[PDB]
């Protein structure tokens, strides 16, 4: 498990911050704030130690800290750390990650 | 011209920004001689939407408390937890604050609120077009009057520190 | 796991590209666009690494990249990659494949 | 697994072709088409490779291609191959066999 | 298992004491009591011995007594000890820990 | 398993006797019996032999006879023994013990 802002997730939970919502289009058209939904793009800031899926050993989570990941529409918990929004997810809920 | 309750005709001159909206709660009264709220050199908070939440009213209250200045809140309505916060801060610690409903039923409410913003030097919050949020309030986004009376039925703002040229442009807008 | 457009699926998740909807019939009759439903034919573009169904090992997915497959009507997730529509499915959701 | 018309079912799914609906009775009475429901009699045209029910091995399906089988009323998936009607079933859904 | 005020939790249950609700903001603005919801921050005062997740042995709980933890919105049992408010939680329900 | 008043519980069931409802407060105020809700404190009077949670052996229950325990608000079976109220609970339903 890896901690972020003095917060360590438990079991296979993963903490992410969502990316910044896009404010202007590629042509130069500014977008209203209330029309921008939740960003499914996110980066991993903290992982838990993982669950015990098999007998006697700890299974680490599939993502690591700094991974750029894709989130589902629902299934995240609001976590406030130093007055900033963070979202806690189960490891199996992450749809995929972006490689570079 | 309206009726008079006396025997003689009398002329009343109403100056400044008087509108037929009193205080929301009587706990804001600090001048018991006339049952009125009296502030001088006060901040003005203007909201085009209702103020019903804690976080929509706390930052303006922190600006008013840090500057040690009174605050006049003129919105569509102030109710819920924000009203309880206002009354609690007025009664316990003695925070100088008053909340007044906005005048007008329709686009007249928006036009008069923008008139108040121009005359006081403040900004209208919770609007349809620019969409200024009440959680993000700066000390320059508040109007500055030199005097305010809030009685049971009406409130009046005097000597708003707005930009004179902006008031002139708003006057020509009303003329056209 | 195999990545596509710098996106890599997680666990037993498969990313597919739906085939193009039929616009004109075999006799020359063109079809309206709003009347063409979702295409159940698709091509596998990205597979996940696979889940751990048994004890201690990773089970790879049953399809590979480039496979021509048949999809169910429901059960896919909208994924946008380079502003182009793609769909993510669990490996068990795929009905079958087209062999050549 | 066995493929049929370039379609191979995945896991334990089984592809069936329903029997022809009876149009005339034994007494020579023609039957309306709207009154004939789905035929629960069917033949097996394609089988999947099977699931992994136990640890580390593939369990083949209980039916083979060409078997004459009885279908449940619900639980089948529409599959169109060469513009012809076919239905996909889980192997555990088939009620029984017609043994000759 | 660790007891607190002669109360010992059973299996993997964890007893927590919620943190004090914020009565005044950083700017010196007092908050009404009924506007303050349940505090998601809490400290662990008592843990159970743990459950038997695997075969034949007892799995201890992940948190220990004195850990600062984050709690979900729902899923806690009211427990009164010496006429003072306490809450009982399952070990898996706890979102994470505050490390120092 | 331990029997009480010629009644032996089966499997991991536990028979408890609830504490007497508080009739007077610490100041001297008599309380109405209708307002006195169900008492969550109880005494274990009979336990079952336990269930077979693992392979081939019997798992004894966590509580023993004479333990002071805390009860959930729902989930108890009314058992009448010699015309007196008794309640049957699963071993897992019990929240905790009062250790002396």
């Amino acid at each position: 498990g890896q901690a972020f802002r003095k917060f360590l997730p438990l079991f296979d939970r993963v903490l992410v911050e969502r990316s910044a919502a896009e404010t202007v289009t590629k042509g130069g058209i500014m977008l209203p704030e209330k029309s921008q939904g939740k960003v499914l793009q996110a980066t991993v800031v903290a992982v838990g130690s993982g669950s015990k899926g098999k007998g006697g050993e700890i299974q680490p989570v599939s993502v690591k800290v700094g991974d750029k990941v894709l989130l589902p529409e629902y299934g995240g918990t609001k976590v406030v750390l130093d007055d900033k929004d963070y979202f806690l997810f189960r490891d199996g809920d992450i749809l995929g990650k972006y490689v570079d | 011209v309206k009726d008079g309750k006396t025997l003689n005709d009398e002329l009343e001159i109403i100056e400044g920004m008087k509108f037929d909206r009193g205080y929301i709660s009587p706990y804001f009264i600090n001048t018991s001689k006339g049952q009125k709220c009296e502030f001088q050199d006060a901040y003005v908070l203007l909201s085009e939407k209702k103020i019903s939440s804690i976080q929509s009213i706390v930052p303006a209250l922190e600006i008013a408390n840090a500057h040690r200045k009174p605050l006049v809140i003129i919105a569509e309505d102030v109710d819920g937890e924000a009203l309880s916060t206002l009354v609690l801060n007025r009664l316990k610690v003695g925070l100088q604050v008053v909340a007044v409903k906005a005048p007008g039923f329709g686009d007249n409410r928006k036009n008069q609120l923008k008139d108040m913003a121009i005359a006081t030097g403040g900004a209208v919050f919770g609007e349809e077009g620019l969409t200024l949020n009440l959680e993000d309030v700066q000390p320059h986004d508040l109007g500055k009057v030199g005097e305010v009376i809030v009685t049971k039925d009406d409130a009046m703002l005097l000597k708003g520190k707005g930009d004179k040229a902006q008031i002139e442009k708003r006057i020509q807008e009303i003329i056209e």
